[PDB]
């Protein structure tokens, strides 16, 4: 009847739809193929939509409005149902193995925990029922997802503002970006896996080195040592982003040392030949050029 | 655009355009409009009083 | 047969949306689920512009 | 030309004809003469003959025979509520606009298009300006010209109830050479060209005037300094409309460039002595740093 | 100084270059140490530099000094522009380095994220480094706008004097010691620009003539050898008379960046030669000959004799090895490639081989590959993928829509092989990525952070896996015209201008090699007194007459002579080989006759095949013409035939 | 070859003729994949696993198979200008193999050769070839019959 014809159709649809399904590691299980029913709801929809078009469609209004009903809820749920799982993924590498970062986060952790087991079983019982249009009849899964997708978006907020107010205490770790800053984060306890990031947050620097309990200097990507005047000294536990603070601000000192050192030498009146052994490569050249300066001045 | 020959064979093609040979036309629907009214006016009301 | 219709601005596709009120439906030769949405105008009797 | 071959004679066309051809390379050659039954025409090949250009490109302007129509006269005239002026670099009509609108209905607002806030301020005062009726001007509109596709493209566009409101006129500054503006926006605003060029000693009178406003942050002999670096401005900025003569490209000097060369100079005069010879390094800094910095070619160096 | 005419023009020359003072008055002492320039003053970060390659001193270096000092001065950005092949960003470098800054730089249009170009200058503002962009005029145009108007936020900041500033809908802190630098390369359209809202923050100059000859002096000079200043004219001038004579190809650089290449390339010869120009002319020829042609390498040549005169033993024997085993014959081109891959696999991570179909540039890798495994004693593992068979997705890997799992392409997966689990050892050993097929754009695209210094390879998933140096790319491709001036400038390029090996060396080395097919399966005493029938029944002196004859000729789908031997040898031997069986019984006039039949055939087909028709009949008679007259003549339609239930 | 120059009815028919070789029908188009090429050889070929080569991908018998892609030349090309199908039929030619595309292993090919058909690039449709694929086959034009022997 140009219509029943059309509903129909629709429905014989739905009654064999089907997501495919496949685990990953542990618990939750993932579908594959979200594209293609978000579409065909979508064109059914609009063909129920425009059905009210048709001079016939009167009578029949109630059973078209149903299924539209039906349908719309659905999309309701899709729309959300996608998301929560893209999100969540995206998620899990960064909070529900790693034990180091989830330890300085025992909150987004904590609630990442619930949403967890919470979507596992709303999902679990999801696939059980054999079909996706009957995921409309679920008792409280629209509103598990919206909880879901939103209390997610309030972690991966919740991270990137952590990580960001992170930064800010050594600003250098805004040459890292996210994931090694991660990593030194929870290496804090070793402080040898820090040595890596040397290059990447000063450039001058290559590695870092130690006497096991305090830095004694650093070493340049050329090959040069450059020796501190005050080693550092780390205890077991304690935070990076301090000691970075202060490694920074020794290594400037330290130049500056050698700096006066050198050129107070060479004032004395030491053979340059001398020096080039005993110090840094910095110091002696600023050496040279302020006495230089001096002495080609007092030459004019 | 081209279309296919196929198209414009079945099809019945319209230009609504202005491709500066409509000015000729339209400066003088705008001159008499302004010089002589009466006959522009009677010109529009042609069809309607008839 | 069908008119095809030619502007550069085009003003014609809001005359013919303004003489058929709401029963105009708009669709495109490029945009994706065009020939579905045809399908639709046509069994319930929508007025298509493409 | 267009006017006067279908009005007037055979003899009058190819001897205007023939006069053209001459001014341009494409020909050279004496015109019928007919003689006082074509007066101005022998007016202008005259012209043409005594080899002064100007007076005979203007003679078909005054023989156009019409008056000119002023920026205020447009402006006053136009019903619309957007301007745009274009210009090249070398000058703004700021100042203009300015005078134009003390002269007509006051309500001048100059906004600069700088940063994040002067574009919030930009269109926080064009809400408000629309509303209240007060002359807007944004200058150098194409510096921020992302914010233009998105914000004020639509913004002059979705917006014909603009009339509705009171008396507003939104100006926008425009550079001739520089990134090509919307042409939809171009086309719904009322365009102008901003071509009024100072004379030298103008320029040199106006710069030494923009330099006694600041008080004395100096001693005496930094004024002289000051006086020079005006008319060193104002014969290198003159110098760059001649174009192949004089400087080879087209080189813009901004005020930053006056700003950069004076500051140059007061420390200069502030680190040495009172003695005339610190010239010698004066004169290097400007020519290769300050100014000729911006220069590629050695041959304008 | 000493050579000025008075004490006025002393001063004036002393006043245009960086002196360093110290202030002795107070504590604070890491704002002791200051610079003076132009009467403008600069204080001394102490940021450690460590020992960088430090610039030789030229006047338009420190002019450059002069303009950003004097940019500096009021904190406005300092920015350059000038041609390709000075130098800018790394004249900021060195700018840095003098007053003991790190100055961070951003390379533009190399596939970078925007976030992380956000991040790092939210990092050096509140860092208060300087920061550098290289080719700031290559930008898309959103990311272009973004950073732009980023760069005035924090530029207006810093001449207003804000503690804070608000950019890109991002609120940080600012250091009163932030600056940023702008270098601008030119395109065909002229000197590029800074867009027009950074126009007025910053101080434009441009970077013109590099000095290319007080750079070579000294840096010859650092070396200490012989004439710095001699050498370094003849050099200098020597590249430029490259430029002007040799023809203009696209991937031509004579540049100070060449000639770097020379000075520094110049020290390692010195040990097995001596200082003189000798050594510079080993060092030229090594780093310029390799990607000029036919030409440009006489000229190179011609020009070298007129300005300055004129591992071998070793690893020369080992490729003589090597060709000897593959049965490749050494001419003075194939051991010249041969040599000059070796010379460039040692400085060289990925490698580019161009040249026309049959040119021999697999027989040249393979063969000095194989002849290190001898030499060197480090095993080669090599990698043969022929590109463009692959798309991206199957080269270098995907991810799944949903899911979001990762899957190794063959790229990486081979990559994976080496690096995270190693069963065996890949320590000891090279291994060679060779892409056979033709380079577009796009996959270099992907691997261009292998090309990098970075030296990882960049996965969609962030698994960033870094590369060894055991790693070794190779392109082996018929054509350039497509490739990214960028691929080029990050591997080293060998030109392959003319075939590697004589026409009649390749059809000694088919003819061994079918022979050795047989040797598998057949007997000794049937291989010698048919290899001996083979080679001694046609001569390379009818031949190349036949070859030049095949010249003039239409070949519908033509193919060049020196590919159609293949057909040619394979054909023949095959075909004389077919008939072994009836070469005991029969007379000795008659083989020969055979023989030239066979190979007459196989000759025509294998060059004429491809004409009319008409033009086969034609080249028959070119056949029978340009080998014996007594020799069996060719006919069109002339055939072997054996009797069937007999011998004959 | 022209068109009726034979090159289909003659080749066809030497492969169809004799014993020794099997012919394995491929028509090659403007738009082909290697996967077509692939699962053409598929009913004729299976893949074995030796020690000796490795994975080999020979035909299902002992005597051999001949893949025969008429109009080979129509294939288009990348927007960088390469047509990978022919790149591949070089792969095979040249290296006797190919990579298998999804598991990221070698495969040896045993007992298969490569054959093709076309006209001239100068008609309308066709494509170059690469001398990089068409040095490794012998061309062979082929043409109107004698006109005595039509
Ligand atoms: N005064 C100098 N002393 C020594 N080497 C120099 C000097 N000036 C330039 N160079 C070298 O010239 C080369 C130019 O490289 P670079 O500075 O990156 O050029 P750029 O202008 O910044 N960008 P590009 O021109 O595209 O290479 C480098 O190898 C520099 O080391
Ligand atoms: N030095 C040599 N002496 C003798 N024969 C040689 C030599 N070099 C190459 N050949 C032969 O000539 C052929 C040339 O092809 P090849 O070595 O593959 O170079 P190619 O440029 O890589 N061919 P292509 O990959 O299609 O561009 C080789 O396959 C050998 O049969
Ligand atoms: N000796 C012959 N025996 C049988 N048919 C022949 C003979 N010589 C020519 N033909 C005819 O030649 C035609 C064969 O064309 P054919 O070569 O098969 O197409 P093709 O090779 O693909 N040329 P094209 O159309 O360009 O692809 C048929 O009409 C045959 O009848
Ligand atoms: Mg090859």
């Amino acid at each position: 009847f140009v219509i029943e014809k059309s509903l129909n159709r629709i429905k014989k649809f739905w009654k064999e739809a089907q997501y495919e399904v496949i685990e990953h590691s542990s618990g939750l299980k993932l579908v594959r193929e979200w594209d293609v029913l978000e579409q065909a709801c979508k064109e059914d929809l609009e063909e129920l939509v425009s059905m009210k078009a048709s001079n016939y469609y009167k009578i029949f209004e109630q059973d078209c409005l149903d299924l539209e009903s039906k349908l719309t809820k659905l999309s309701e749920i899709q729309v959300n149902w996608v998301e929560v799982q893209f999100y969540w993924l995206d998620l899990y590498g960064i909070l529900g193995e790693n034990l180091d970062i989830q330890n300085f986060l025992p909150l987004e952790t904590s609630k990442f925990k619930s949403l967890t087991s919470e979507y596992k079983m709303i999902t679990t019982r999801a696939f059980q029922l054999d079909t996706t249009i009957e995921v409309i009849h679920i008792p409280n899964f629209d509103t598990t997802l919206k909880l879901t997708i939103d209390s997610l978006k309030m972690i991966k907020s919740s991270l990137s503002t952590f990580l960001e107010r992170q930064r800010r205490q050594f600003p250098r770790f805004y040459f890292l970006g996210n994931d090694d800053l991660l990593k030194i984060i929870g290496s804090g306890k070793h402080h040898d896996q820090v040595s890596k990031f040397m290059k990447k947050m000063f450039g001058s620097i290559e590695s870092i080195i130690f006497l096991e309990d305090f830095i004694t200097g650093v070493r340049s990507v050329e090959g040069e040592v450059l020796n501190l005047n005050e080693k550092i000294e780390l205890k077991d536990s304690i935070q990076a982003q301090e000691w970075l603070n202060i490694l920074d601000t020794e290594i400037k000192l330290s130049v500056f040392t050698q700096f006066r050192d050198c050129l107070g030498q060479l004032k004395d009146g030491t053979d340059i030949e001398v020096v080039v052994s005993k110090y840094i490569f910095q110091a002696i050249l600023l050496s040279a050029q302020v006495m230089w300066t001096e002495l080609v001045e007092k030459c004019l | 655009g081209d279309i296919p020959i196929f198209l414009r064979s079945r099809v019945r093609l319209v230009h609504f355009v202005t491709n500066k040979e409509s000015i000729e036309t339209r400066i003088f629907d705008i001159t008499l409009t302004e010089e002589n009214a009466e006959m522009q006016r009677k010109r529009e009301d042609l069809i309607k009083l008839n | 047969a069908v008119p095809f219709l030619l502007d550069p601005s085009s003003h014609m596709i809001t005359v013919i949306s303004n003489y058929y009120g709401n029963k105009t439906v708009l669709l495109s030769f490029l945009e994706e689920g065009f020939v579905k949405r045809l399908e639709n105008a046509i069994r319930f009797g929508s007025v298509v512009i493409i | 030309c267009l006017y006067k071959f279908d009005i007037e004679s055979e003899q009058y066309k190819e001897a205007v004809l023939t006069m053209i051809g001459v001014l341009s390379e494409s020909s050279d050659g004496v015109p019928k003469l007919t003689v006082d039954t074509n007066d101005d025409l022998r007016y202008l090949w005259d012209y043409v003959t005594t080899k002064s250009y100007i007076s005979a490109l203007n003679w078909f302007k005054n023989e156009f025979f019409v008056d000119e129509w002023n920026i205020a006269d447009v402006v006053a005239n136009s019903e619309n509520n957007y301007f745009t002026m274009a210009s090249e670099r070398d000058v703004d009509g700021t100042f203009k606009l300015i005078e134009l609108a003390k002269a007509s209905k006051e309500s001048l607002k100059i906004i600069p298009l700088g940063s994040i806030e002067n574009l919030n301020y930009a269109q926080e005062e064009i809400s408000k300006s629309k509303i209240e009726g007060g002359w807007i001007l944004l200058q150098n509109i194409q510096m921020s010209l992302s914010w233009v596709k998105t914000y004020l493209h639509k913004h002059v566009e979705e917006t014909k109830a603009a009339e509705e409101h009171e008396k507003f006129k939104m100006f926008m500054t425009c550079h001739l050479t520089g990134d090509k503006l919307p042409a939809p926006l171009l086309q719904r605003t009322d365009r102008v060209v901003y071509e009024d060029i100072p004379g030298i000693l103008d320029t040199v009178k106006d710069l030494w005037g923009s330099q006694f406003f600041t008080g004395k942050i100096s001693g005496v002999w930094s004024v002289y300094c000051t006086f020079l670096l005006s008319w060193f401005h104002a014969l290198i900025t003159a110098r760059t409309r001649l174009v192949p003569h004089g400087f080879s490209k087209k080189y813009y000097f901004n005020d930053c460039d006056f700003q950069f060369a004076s500051v140059y100079l007061e420390n200069v005069l502030a680190t040495n002595s009172t003695n005339n010879i610190p010239w010698a390094q004066v004169r290097d800094h400007i020519a290769t740093i300050v100014y000729g910095g911006k220069i590629d070619e050695e041959k304008d160096l | 100084l000493k050579n000025c005419s008075t004490k006025e023009e002393a001063r004036l020359l002393w006043a245009k270059v960086q002196k360093f003072y110290q202030k002795n008055d107070t504590l604070d002492d890491l704002n002791s140490v200051f610079i003076s320039q132009s009467g403008y003053l600069l204080q001394y970060k102490f940021e450690y530099i460590g020992i960088p390659e430090r610039l030789i001193y030229t006047p338009l270096l420190l002019i450059g000094f002069a303009t950003l000092t004097d940019s500096l001065h009021q904190k406005y950005g300092g920015c350059f522009f000038g041609p390709a092949g000075t130098g800018k960003t790394e004249t900021v470098k060195a700018f840095g380095q003098n007053l003991g800054r790190v100055v961070v730089v951003f390379n533009c249009d190399d596939s970078f994220d925007y976030q992380v170009l956000s991040r790092l200058l939210v990092g050096i503002t509140q860092i208060g480094a300087w920061g550098c962009f290289d080719q700031f005029n290559r930008l898309d145009e959103k990311v272009l706008s973004a950073v732009s108007a980023n760069i005035q936020q924090i530029q207006n900041g810093l001449q207003v004097g804000k503690s804070h500033i608000t950019l890109l809908e991002e609120e940080t802190p600012l250091s009163p010691h932030t600056a940023v630098f702008i270098t601008l390369n030119p395109g065909y359209n002229g000197r590029s620009e800074l867009p027009e809202n950074l126009k007025k923050s910053f101080r434009e100059f441009s970077m013109k003539s590099p000095q290319s000859g007080t750079i070579a002096e000294m840096i010859l000079q650092i070396m200490g050898f012989e004439d710095s200043k001699s050498l370094a004219s003849k050099i200098v001038h020597f590249l430029e008379l490259l430029s002007s004579k040799c023809s203009s190809m696209n991937h031509y650089h004579f540049g100070l960046r060449t000639l770097k290449g020379v000075l520094r390339n110049c020290s390692p010869l010195i040990s097995e030669f001596g200082e003189g120009e000798k050594t510079v002319v080993e060092s030229l020829k090594r780093v310029i000959l390799p990607s000029l042609g036919d030409t440009d390498e006489l000229v190179f040549k011609d020009e070298l004799s007129k300005i300055f005169d004129s591992n071998s033993k070793a690893i020369v024997q080992c490729l003589k090895d090597a060709g000897q085993r593959s049965g490749f014959s050494m001419s003075e081109e194939f051991l010249k490639k041969c040599m000059q891959f070796y010379y460039m696999q040692k400085t060289q991570q990925a490698l580019i081989l161009v040249g026309k179909a049959g040119c021999g540039k697999t027989a040249t890798w393979k063969t000095v590959i194989d002849a290190m495994a001898i030499f060197d004693g480090h095993a080669n593992v090599v990698y043969v993928i022929d590109t463009k068979v692959l798309t991206k997705e199957s080269l270098y890997g995907s991810m799944l829509k949903a899911t979001l799992e990762w899957r190794d392409g063959l790229f990486t997966s081979i990559l994976r092989r080496v690096n995270d689990d190693i069963t065996g050892t890949f320590k000891n050993s090279r291994i060679w990525v060779v892409f056979d097929s033709d380079l577009d754009p796009e996959y270099v695209e992907a691997m261009n952070s292998v090309l990098d210094d970075n030296k990882i390879l960049t996965l969609p998933n962030g698994e960033r896996l870094p590369i060894p140096p055991n790693f070794r790319i190779l392109f082996e491709t018929d054509n350039l015209d497509h490739t990214t001036p960028a691929t080029i400038t990050r591997c080293g390029l060998l030109w392959f201008s003319t075939d590697v090996c004589s026409i009649s060396s390749k059809i000694d080395h088919l003819l061994n090699k079918s022979y050795e097919a047989l040797d598998n399966k057949l007997s000794m005493f049937e291989l010698d007194k048919l290899k001996d029938l083979i080679s001694d029944s046609f001569d390379m002196a009818s031949l190349t007459n036949i070859f030049t004859c095949s010249n003039d000729l239409v070949h519908i789908l033509g193919v060049r002579t020196f590919n159609k031997l293949e057909t040619a040898v394979q054909l023949a031997v095959h075909l004389i080989s077919s008939y072994r069986q009836w070469f005991q019984n029969l007379d000795d006039k008659s083989l020969k006759d055979v023989i030239t039949l066979l190979i007459k055939r196989s000759l025509l087909y294998a060059l004429a095949g491809d004409s009319t028709g008409e033009s086969q009949r034609a080249f028959i008679q070119t056949i029978n013409t340009y080998f014996g007259h007594d020799s069996q003549e060719l006919s069109d339609y002339s055939t072997i035939v054996i009797a069937n239930d007999k011998l004959s | 070859g022209p068109p009726g120059s034979g090159k289909t009815m003659i080749m066809n028919n030497a492969l169809r003729n004799s014993s020794l070789y099997d012919v394995v029908g491929i028509n090659f188009s403007k738009d082909t994949t290697t996967e077509h090429i692939l699962s053409a050889l598929h009913r004729h070929t299976n893949y074995v696993t030796t020690s000796k080569g490795l994975t080999l991908l020979p035909k299902s018998d002992i005597k051999n198979l001949v893949l025969f892609c008429d109009e080979i030349n129509l294939p288009k090309l990348d927007k960088y200008g390469s047509q990978n199908v022919v790149l591949f039929l070089r792969q095979l030619m040249e290296k006797q193999g190919f990579w298998k595309t999804p598991e990221n292993k070698w495969v040896t090919i045993e007992r298969i050769h490569i054959v093709g058909a076309c006209n001239p690039p100068t008609d309308p449709g066709r494509i170059p070839m690469s001398e990089r694929f068409t040095r490794h086959a012998a061309i062979l034009y082929l043409g109107y019959p004698s006109g005595k022997s039509l």
